């Protein structure tokens, strides 16, 4: 009969919504984060300001940052934040509004809610609608396959994705940085390449065009003896793991001296191994040695008394940076180095990068290099760190390049012809999913809308004549006048974009809310 | 161009929106044919089941400022029409919805306004074309006017009874003539506990809730009725006065005197042949004596005390008979006369006082409702209180429509065009207000559970040459005549509704913050 | 789960897996899904109904 | 079939009768279409279990 | 969005309600028929009361839930009518109600089930 | 050391200046949105009274309501209650006007001027400033086409900020019409308001005479044509004693009996003295006990009971009659006449109509709308709009607005800025370029850009074009003249001159000094 | 506060009140000083007032 | 709805411009007071060290010793750090300078003009400026004359806002020298700074 029982403990606390109350709620949830990101996109966007827990700041722009410092408790939410973070490092910026293209979708999406409508539908059109996308996308894509050597289609492009960024200051600067770093460190008999041959490197300082790209290796290490000269012509290098200390054999040892006589050859090895491998650099003809480890004082300076400076405590990563740039190798052992494992380079020469500081040292190789680093200087730590973000995106899609060879003029122009031609399939569509065809063709007009807003410009006075037009023309080339230029060929105004871009974006976007329709009911534990 | 600065505004505006709309889609589940109470706990500890969104509202405990005025909004429509109260919010939020929509679509609130002021000029010019004059003598249209407001809320139970003693009521309190408003008030309504929904009753007379107080007389033949206000006890002065004793014959003087004067008091009552007495309160002093009820009850005369003065109006107004205050007016001139009058016994013992018949009738009326659950039977009245009302806002126009949605498809329909033939932003304001009247129909094939869209759809696709005769029906569940369905409701009602939502969400939309207060 | 690492399923037993019961008599309808998902999968779904 | 039609939001019971009626003496493996929302063969609908 | 309160709709209030009727049911369902056992009730201080008559079982219950009082309501009025089926009627309606809920349980529309409800 | 109890403060100089100017700007921009021909409206919230709540536009309720601490934004918030009662709107104007002020002059601060001297040469550009004002104002006297002309055009241009705003033109004449029913008269009470919820806004208006909510007696005449009309204050309910209060002391009940009949002969002849008059409808404040009500039933003659000195003064006001006392002299005392009574039902009660009333001196406008607030405040704005609008009567000069007139000024202190060389000079640029900042902040609220405008505004003064005004439907310099954006001097000169004075106190305090609160 | 450029002082009564003035004996009338000495201040000027 | 945990914010462009606004100027006004050649000092206090305190001209020092909530105005103590690092004074400078860039920025703001612009134009400006700035240098190569007697003017009018200012002469051959005697090394750390009480200023020396 009627009488309190116990399904789950805490039941008091067990919150639960189910329905469409809960589905309009997470929209609700939803909305907001559109509404937060809405103004974070494009040129004219405006970025935002994230403190940490332990009191610390960050500005940025890249909503994945943006997300990925954002602690929200709305489970859905997190969603959205794995979900910027997924397409991050899937391509890159674009999540500038991979997040605004979801909720504005679903704002609408619940439109059809509110019209009662199924979301097994809703979720079943709108992905018809994200293959209609794409197959209309690469069909009025551009591609930079038929372009010769790729040098100033991707300045173009590095210069499209850095409009967004704060650093726009000198980006054309920049644009050129990481051109010519991919093009350096990429494979085309790969279409990839690993980031990790590439060394970001930005020490606060100076100016924004201080910044400088070095074809090289850059070292936060000084020199192992103050008395060693900065600067080295010769590059004869040496790469060293063994520390510059009598051997110790890792397994448990130890010896057990027991008359003069043991003292002293030890005594006498002592010194004596030092000369020996003192001999055995020498030998091998190297100008410059390098040990990951430690030094011993007394080598060290007898490591001087060669004129052979080197360089102790590298870290690993950086000593194969060193290695490849070299084209060096790495040996464990004093007597099996030859000169034919010896790196060589074009210039080596410590710097005095800051006024008042310790000091940094840098690799000018001068032959090629698989590897690299940039250097980057500027007033403000947070500056760099904006910096280091936003140029090391700007390599991603110039990889992401790499991978396809096919773009299409950015500014709003591409997706405005999809819902077009969205639309135009919405007429032979027929029923129901022909609401939603128009549903998340009405969902996608949101993005030129949040540029001109954010533009300042009436976004729909703007985008119903860039229709028009792209109506009355056939020219899918025609996007939004940001930088308030009267010409809306983008093509000619070169905001270009990577097709996989918008392609995962949207495409990862339609999975997304598929999943977001999908959901009903929620169970929350009480805090 | 022009930049914005601020969007706490917006926002604002926004956190209104949301609010509004789920306030709105709270309620959406009741309307129609396919409505669906609902019912509040206070927190006092009552306990309450409603059909009517109004009473629902004024249930509500609203913390947000907008629905206030939201609930404040039915309140009018209430006072206006009394259904639609149920169609109107929904109406009222979906605007807001659309207004939504236009909000990210950044187009500045005040031109809406007066797209929307142009919106609703073309529709209330739509609906006086679309509406059916009727006059007021047709007492079937006003039965199928009836009906067509009964089946929304419970009373559909004896909706077929109901209806009837509704509209009789009307006619028997109105004049056919004048086409006036004719207040309401002059029905009395009789929540009387238990009995039988079917065994509410219409009275043809007067009743009250009050109990007789003679033991002994209990059933009355041909009445002669009196309503006195002088209370009858012991002569006591408005100024302070006091008896003296000091001597021998005072007391039985005194005292053989105040009967004796109570006796003359009786003697002329008798004098002028009345047979049923009315006694108001006279809370401020002494009451009708027991001693003079001695004398009454030995007079064999009927008598009520405790008449409230507010109702003495309506029962002068009922009874025609024009009530006393002093002895030398008190005559058979005014004297009034019912053929039959006395208590009836209900509830077991639950007895109610009944006056059937009057040689001078009265426009007024009082209407009986019998019933077991004591909150159904308050939510009866509720529902026959407002087809009272729909009737006089019917009397208040001699113009019909259908209901079941109808119009506001046809309009939304009508929108449709005249917004493409608008240039300008303003039609999409159009295109979504017209939009915003989509949703009622929807709505129905909801409460419905049929397909909405598939059917709305087809209802506008019909009804491009389907005009507002025809919508969506309930009893066959699918879309047909509604006039030959006989669902039909006067033209103001929606009017009102459209336009009070109107000038609202003008109001609404000139909002920009909320400061709390002190 | 109260931790706050949320999980979404369409698998009941799953669901249920996540659903922890109190009841008892309703760990054998848990149980019975862990058996045929042990052997079948989705209709565990319906396998409760 | 009802928890279907529910999902669906269909009027199961009519589908029911219309499910029982049908599967009196007319053939097996009718059933449920989601899209066509009434019966159908599912098997030669490919819906194989 | 109301202070002091929350809200529950659909099945669960609607299966609630039931849980409410049968309930009262379950709690006389033991005192009717030519072998009804009568109920007593412990007050709170000991003066107690032995009776089979739901009517006063059921007035002389507290009770907080609505639709309880209604069925609470609903006797006292038929003892106010009858007398017994005290020993039935409270019964009758929430089985009448038990059912009733099992065909919307599915989807069955509520007012159509009145109407047979009212046919019946 | 410590000096004062715990709790109690002292700010010098620096922190209480800053603080003063803090919610001083806090005031202003809490406020700048809401006025504006295209300005907002603000909703005010109880924090507990069921959550008694008003959207309001007019910034002194706005100040009224709000609780600040800020001892200065107190001063602000008074500041305007008594320009509020001076002139209603620009409340909106003033506070927001006198904040400018106070930011800017906060600038001079961080120049590191005397303020001394910034009180010295604001008082010397107000004076200019004045001056300049009362040189551009324009008079229409004996001319009642221009002066009426101008009437209405004074309205429409105060009424056009609030949300009747879409039906400026219908309460232009209603306003109109009411003030000159003031016949000079300057007595707003004379115009009783009534609200009730119910009709479009629209539907609106004001009575060819007059209208009562109260109720008719027991069964006179419910209609009444050519009215003989009488009022009093005399008791009847209260019945007329002796206030020291005598006792009535008597041996017999006899005694007693008679008594409360010798009152009723004393009640009866009273009401006869009444009608020795001849006066069909009576009517009095105070309750009236129904006994004589029946004497005057029984005279078949109307009357009306407690209703309050208020409309009372009202009905004197339109008909004319003398409320009087004990009626001694009929000659000597004069009736209230009019042509016709009649019970008319509004909403849905009946209200008491008072056809072809004899002096149009009284009036009453019908509010039918939607919201009580939108009510609340509809009748907020007409009372200052008539509270302007008897004062246009009162001194019947004008000035043109859309802050045209207010760059006038600016520029003319912008030349005696020059004529000034001294530190002054500066702070006669600060006040100076205040001014400018007003209109500006209307085109801000209008949206379109007024960097531009009030630049070229500023040409066309500085050139000499003293009539061209901004557009409000359009967004540019216009001819006001033309476009009638009309308003009182003595308004803005309060305008002018209490802002000035606001500006001194402020600025002359340099420590504040809060005790210990209770 | 003293002499034609003195610049005098806002007051905030305990119930919530204001006042701005000069007056130095109203300056201390409203001051709600709990040192003694300064008392007399207050009653000095207000005498001398 | 609410969407972060517990105590997490969320200002929007003009609580967030208000905050970060007035914590810019409060930073600036509170170092403005020490820049100048009549500049002046203050005092900062460790809360509890002993009461570890530091009289100082110097802003970074006191903006590297102030704890600030304002992130924005946490980013301005950064940006002087690094300053501080580059010239050591002049962090003064830039200090109030950008701030009082910020207060006018404000009254753009005020003036509504959109914050994009804003930045357009002072980019662009900021471009000439130092363009301009660089047509004003004045080099002093070989003129060792000139040169050295121009290498004391600098310190002096670096010196001249520090409590040496009544001393600028005596310090002015103190760096003078101690700096020649770098012999174009840049490194600092050959320069030792011993510290010890007693004697006059005056009395100090290399």
């Amino acid at each position: 009969y009627g009488r309190p029982f116990l399904i789950i403990k805490d039941q008091d606390r067990k919150s639960r919504l189910m329905g469409l109350e809960a589905l309009k709620s997470h929209i609700m949830a939803a909305k907001a984060v559109a509404n937060t990101m809405r103004t974070s996109l494009g040129p004219n966007g405006l970025d935002k300001m994230m403190v940490d827990k332990d009191g610390d700041v960050t500005v940025t722009n890249d909503g994945a940052t943006i997300l990925s410092m954002m602690d929200v408790d709305h489970q859905i939410a997190k969603l959205m934040v794995e979900l910027s973070k997924s397409q991050d490092d899937e391509i890159g910026d674009g999540t500038t509004g991979v997040v605004v293209l979801a909720g504005a979708l679903l704002e609408e999406a619940e439109q059809l809610l509110d019209r009662g409508i199924h979301p097994i539908r809703i979720a079943d059109g709108y992905e018809q609608a994200a293959r209609v996308a794409i197959e209309h996308l690469d069909k009025i894509s551009d591609s930079v396959l038929v372009d010769i050597k790729d040098t100033e289609p991707l300045i173009q492009t590095a210069k499209t994705t850095l409009g967004s960024k704060v650093v726009n200051s000198c980006h054309r600067q920049m644009a050129e940085i990481a051109v010519n770093a991919v093009l350096t460190v990429a494979d085309m008999e790969r279409r990839d390449v690993d980031f990790e041959l590439i060394k970001v490197e930005g020490k606060v300082g100076g100016r924004l065009e201080d910044t400088k790209l070095i074809k090289g290796v850059i070292v936060d290490k000084d020199f192992s003896h103050p008395q060693m000269p900065k600067k080295v012509e010769d590059a004869k290098i040496a790469i060293l793991t063994c520390p510059f200390e009598p051997p110790k054999p890792k397994t448990k040892h130890k010896l057990d001296v027991t008359s003069v006589e043991d003292y002293k050859a030890l005594q006498k090895y002592e010194k004596e191994k030092f000369e020996e491998m003192i001999q055995q650099i020498k030998e091998t003809g190297a100008n410059l040695a390098i040990c990951q480890w430690g030094f011993d004082d007394e080598a060290n300076h007898l490591l001087l008394q060669n004129n052979l400076p080197a360089v102790r405590w590298v870290g690993g990563p950086e000593i194969e940076l060193i290695a490849i740039a070299t084209g060096g190798r790495i040996v464990p052992r004093f007597s099996e180095l030859t000169a034919e494992k010896l790196g060589f380079a074009g210039l080596v020469q410590e710097i005095s990068f800051g006024t008042t500081k310790d000091k940094m040292l840098v690799i000018e190789q001068c032959k090629n290099s698989r590897a690299v680093t940039i250097f980057i200087r500027g007033g403000n730590k947070m500056i760099i760190e904006e910096a280091k973000r936003s140029l090391h995106d700007a390599l991603c899609v110039i990889r992401n390049l790499i991978r396809d060879n096919r773009v299409v003029y950015g500014g709003g122009a591409a997706e405005i012809s999809c819902a077009l031609a969205v639309s135009q399939e919405a007429d032979k569509c027929p029923t129901l999913e022909q609401y939603a065809m128009r549903a998340f063709a009405d969902a996608l007009e949101v993005i030129p809308m949040a540029l001109s807003e954010n533009s300042g410009m009436n976004p729909i006075q703007t985008m119903t004549e860039v229709r028009a037009r792209q109506v009355k023309e056939m020219n899918p080339a025609l996007g939004i006048d940001c930088l308030h230029k009267g010409t809306n060929d983008m093509k000619q105004q070169h905001v270009i974009e990577t097709l996989i871009g918008k392609k995962q974006q949207i495409s990862l976007a339609t999975q997304m809310v598929r999943m977001i329709l999908k959901i009903d009911d929620i169970r929350k534990p009480g805090e | 161009g022009a930049y914005q600065d601020r969007d706490k505004p917006a926002q604002i505006r926004f956190s209104n929106i949301s609010a509004a709309k789920a306030v709105a889609d709270a309620i959406r589940t009741s309307l129609g044919p396919k409505g669906m109470d609902k019912m509040i706990q206070d927190g006092k500890g009552d306990v309450t089941i409603t059909n009517d969104g109004a009473t629902i509202l004024k249930q509500m405990q609203v913390l947000h400022p907008a629905a206030r005025m939201l609930v404040e909004l039915s309140k009018a429509q209430d006072i206006e029409a009394g259904d639609g109260t149920t169609s109107v919010v929904i109406i009222a939020g979906s605007l807001l919805d659309s207004c939504t929509k236009l909000l990210q679509k950044g187009i500045h609130p005040t031109i809406i306004s007066e797209s929307f002021q142009k919106a609703l000029e073309k529709g209330i010019e739509i609906l006086t074309d679309m509406s059916r004059p009727v006059e007021l003598s047709d007492r079937e249209t006003l039965l199928n006017s009836a009906t067509t407001s009964l089946n929304s809320k419970v009373v559909s139970q004896y909706s077929s009874l109901l209806s009837p003693m509704s509209v009789n009521a009307v006619m028997k309190v109105i004049d056919p003539a004048t086409a006036t408003s004719v207040d309401l008030r002059d029905i009395k309504i009789v929540k009387k506990l238990g009995g039988t929904i079917d065994d509410c009753e219409l009275v043809e007379g007067l009743v009250l809730t009050q109990k007789v107080s003679n033991s002994g007389i209990t059933r009355v033949e041909k009445a002669k009725i009196g309503l006195i206000q002088f209370c009858l006890s012991a002569p006591k002065t408005d100024m302070d006065n006091q008896i003296v004793v000091s001597d021998y014959a005072q007391m039985d003087r005194v005292l053989r005197e105040e009967r004796a004067y109570i006796l003359n008091l009786v003697k002329q009552i008798k004098k002028t042949g009345c047979n049923v007495l009315l006694i108001q309160k006279s809370i401020l002093r002494d009451a009708l004596s027991d001693l003079a009820l001695h004398f009454l009850n030995k007079m064999k005369i009927m008598v009520i005390k405790d008449i409230e003065r507010e109702d003495i109006e309506f029962i002068c107004k009922t009874i025609g008979t024009k009530p006393v205050a002093h002895i030398d007016q008190f005559t058979a001139d005014m004297l009034g006369s019912a053929e039959l009058a006395e208590e009836v016994n209900l509830n077991g013992s639950g007895k109610l006082l009944k006056i059937t018949g009057c040689a001078s009738p009265g426009k007024t009326v009082t209407i009986v409702v019998r019933g077991s659950n004591k909150l159904v039977i308050e939510e009866a009245e509720r529902s026959i209180h407002d087809a009272l009302c729909v009737i006089r806002c019917l009397v208040k126009k001699r113009a019909l429509i259908a209901g079941g949605g109808a119009p506001e498809i046809e309009l939304a329909l009508r929108l449709t065009e005249y917004s493409r033939t608008l240039s300008g932003m303003e039609s999409y304001c159009v295109r979504a207000f017209a939009d915003a009247m989509e949703v009622i129909p929807s709505t129905l094939a909801e409460n419905a559970g049929l397909n909405p869209i598939s059917t709305v759809t087809e209802l506008r696709n019909r009804h491009a040459q389907g005009e507002k005769t025809a919508g969506i029906n309930v009893r066959k569940g699918g879309i047909s005549n509604i006039l030959e369905e006989l669902v039909v409701q006067p033209l103001l009602v929606s009017v009102s509704a459209l336009t009070l939502a109107t000038e609202t969400v003008r109001s609404i939309l000139k909002i920009d913050d909320v400061v709390n207060t002190r | 789960d109260g931790r706050g690492k949320a999980t979404i399923s369409n698998d009941g037993a799953t669901i249920l897996k996540l659903l922890d019961v109190v009841h008892p008599a309703a760990k054998t309808l848990v149980d019975i899904a862990k058996s045929q998902d042990a052997e079948v999968g989705d209709g565990t779904t319906s396998v409760t109904l | 079939p009802r928890q279907l039609c529910d999902n669906a939001g269909f009027d199961a019971t009519n589908i029911l009768n219309k499910l029982r009626a049908r599967h009196a003496q007319g053939g097996t493996w009718y059933g449920v279409d989601i899209n066509n929302e009434d019966i159908a063969d599912n098997f030669e609908a490919f819906v194989w279990e | 969005l109301s202070v002091f309160g929350d809200r529950s709709t659909g099945e669960t209030i609607r299966s609630q309600n039931v849980m409410a009727a049968a309930s009262i049911a379950n709690i006389v369902k033991s005192s009717l028929g030519p072998v009804g056992l009568d109920k007593m009730l412990v007050d709170d201080i000991g003066d107690v009361t032995i009776t089979n008559d739901g009517a006063t079982i059921l007035k002389l219950l507290e009770v907080e839930h609505p639709a309880a009082k209604v069925l609470c309501e609903l006797a006292d009025l038929q003892d106010k009518e009858v007398g017994d089926g005290t020993t039935s009627v409270v019964i009758i309606a929430a089985e009448l109600l038990k059912n009733a809920d099992e065909l919307v349980k599915q989807k069955i529309h509520p007012t159509s089930v009145i109407s047979g409800y009212r046919l019946a | 050391v410590n000096i004062f109890k715990a709790g109690a403060d002292e700010e010098r100089a620096e922190t209480a200046r800053l603080t003063s100017f803090i919610g001083a700007i806090a005031i202003g921009d809490l406020v700048k949105s809401t006025l504006g021909p295209k300005g907002m409206d603000k909703i005010l919230l109880s924090s507990g009274r069921d959550a008694s709540l008003m959207v309001t536009n007019d910034g002194a309720t706005i100040l009224k309501n709000i609780g600040v601490d800020n001892p200065a934004a107190k001063v602000l918030v008074d500041m305007s209650r008594v320009q509020d009662d001076e002139v209603g709107d620009g409340t909106t104007s003033v506070t927001v006007l006198a904040a400018e002020l106070l930011r800017e002059a906060e600038s001079l601060i961080a120049k590191k001027i005397h303020p001394q001297t910034i009180i010295a040469g604001w008082r010397e550009a107000t004076k200019a400033a004045r001056e300049a004002l009362l040189s551009s104002a324009v008079d229409h006297g004996s001319d009642e086409v221009k002066f009426r002309q101008d009437l209405m055009n004074i309205a429409g241009t105060t009424l056009s900020s609030k949300l009747l705003t879409h039906h400026k033109d219908h309460f232009t004449k209603l306003a109109v019409e009411a003030v000159l029913r003031l016949k000079g008269s300057g007595n707003l009470e004379a115009i009783h308001i009534i609200k009730k919820l119910g009709g479009s806004l629209a539907d609106s208006y004001l009575d060819e005479g007059f209208l009562l909510d109260k109720k008719i007696g027991v069964n006179q005449p419910k209609r009444i044509e050519n009215a003989k009309i009488l009022i009093a204050n005399t008791g009847m309910d209260t019945d007329k004693i002796k206030i020291f209060g005598s006792r009535v002391r008597v041996d017999s009940t006899a005694k007693v009996a008679e008594i409360e009949h010798a009152e009723k002969e004393k009640m009866k002849e009273k009401v006869e003295r009444i009608l020795k008059h001849g006066i069909n409808c009576f009517i009095n404040r105070q309750l009236i006990y129904n006994y004589p009500e029946q004497l005057f039933g029984a005279a078949g003659v109307m009357a009306i009971e407690h209703a309050d000195f208020a409309g009372v003064e009202r009905l004197a006001l339109v008909t004319g009659g003398e409320i009087a006392s004990t009626f001694d002299h009929p000659e000597l005392v004069k009736l209230g006449s009019c042509k016709l009574i009649e019970e008319v039902m509004i909403g849905e009660d009946k209200l008491i109509h008072f056809s072809g009333v004899a002096l149009g001196e009284a009036c009453t406008i019908v509010l039918r709308g939607a919201t009580q607030q939108i009510l609340d405040e509809a009748e907020r704005s007409l009372h200052d709009a008539l509270c302007v609008l008897a004062q246009t009567v009162k001194d019947s000069r004008t000035v043109y607005g859309g802050g045209c007139s207010e760059m006038l000024m600016a520029h003319a202190v912008t030349q005696l800025a020059n004529r000034t060389p001294g530190k002054e000079a500066v702070a006669m640029e600060s006040y100076a370029k205040a001014l400018r900042m007003l209109p500006t902040i209307i085109a801000d609220n209008a949206g379109y850009d007024s960097a531009d405008l009030v630049a070229q505004l500023r040409a066309a003064h500085s050139e000499g074009n003293t009539t061209a005004g901004l557009d409000m439907r359009e967004g540019t310099i216009g001819d006001m003249a033309i476009l009638g954006i009309t308003e009182s001097f003595q308004v803005k000169r309060q305008v002018l001159l209490s802002a000035a004075e606001a500006a001194e106190v402020i600025l002359r305090v340099d420590n504040i000094i809060k005790a210990a609160p209770r």
